[PDB]
């Protein structure tokens, strides 16, 4: 499964 | 060949939950690029920053920052559709560009790394020490978040599963799972993968009514 990633600040 | 340039240490980018994802592993030769597609995080996410690290740590705030950069414009989407492709390339000199392009929207950003940031050589050799030394540590710490994820998988697809069910789901099968969720919820901020996976247990234990919707 591809990993994920967070939003900015 | 007796020599050859290698860049020292892994490459790659923080992911959920703080772990940090290598692009690009310790002592492979230089020039070289690598690409991975990644995805976003949460539901309706719209931008994602690209956290550029070294090291063999797996805690990401246990190696070195190189840079970061944000991705905006995504369509907002359900976490794991937006295709996000990353790519690090690092040329003979040991310049090294990372540029993230979202595939559904086209937009892009990128930066360029100099050659001489990050580790000196002792911090190289301390780094390796300490990621040898840490082994175990950080073999859990990555076990953890990937439970937390999975946790807060579990807390998202039944979440999901409540709502869709509305008034057809039982008063006392709904109000167990809201206190189910609420006991997996406090678990997650610990960290004992155990405890979590156990609240996780006692969740699907009061779910089988909402399973059959």
């Amino acid at each position: 499964r591809p990993p994920r990633l967070p939003r900015p600040r | 060949v007796l020599l050859l340039d290698v860049t020292p240490l892994s490459l790659g980018i923080e992911t959920m939950g703080g772990v940090m994802t290598t692009l690009i592993a310790k002592n492979t030769t230089i020039p070289t690029k690598h690409s991975q597609v990644f995805s976003t995080a949460e539901d309706n996410q719209s931008a994602v920053t690209i956290h550029v690290l070294q090291g063999e740590r797996k805690r990401a705030a246990d190696n070195k920052s190189l840079g970061q950069f944000n991705l905006d414009g995504i369509n907002p989407a359900p976490r794991g559709m937006p295709q996000i492709e990353v790519t690090f390339d690092i040329d003979a000199d040991g310049i090294l560009h990372v540029s993230a392009k979202d595939k559904n929207s086209g937009k892009e950003q990128k930066i360029t790394i100099k050659a001489s940031s990050g580790l000196n050589e002792d911090e190289i050799q301390k780094m390796v020490r300490d990621a040898e030394a840490n082994a175990e540590a950080d073999r859990k710490f990555e076990e953890l978040v990937q439970t937390r994820n999975q946790g807060d998988h579990l807390l998202h697809s039944t979440r999901k599963q409540v709502e869709e069910a509305g008034d057809k789901l039982p008063a006392d099968d709904k109000t167990a799972i809201e206190s189910a969720l609420t006991a997996l919820e406090t678990a997650l901020k610990g960290e004992d993968k155990a405890a979590i996976e156990a609240k996780m247990q006692e969740l699907a234990q009061v779910s089988q009514k909402l399973m059959e919707i």
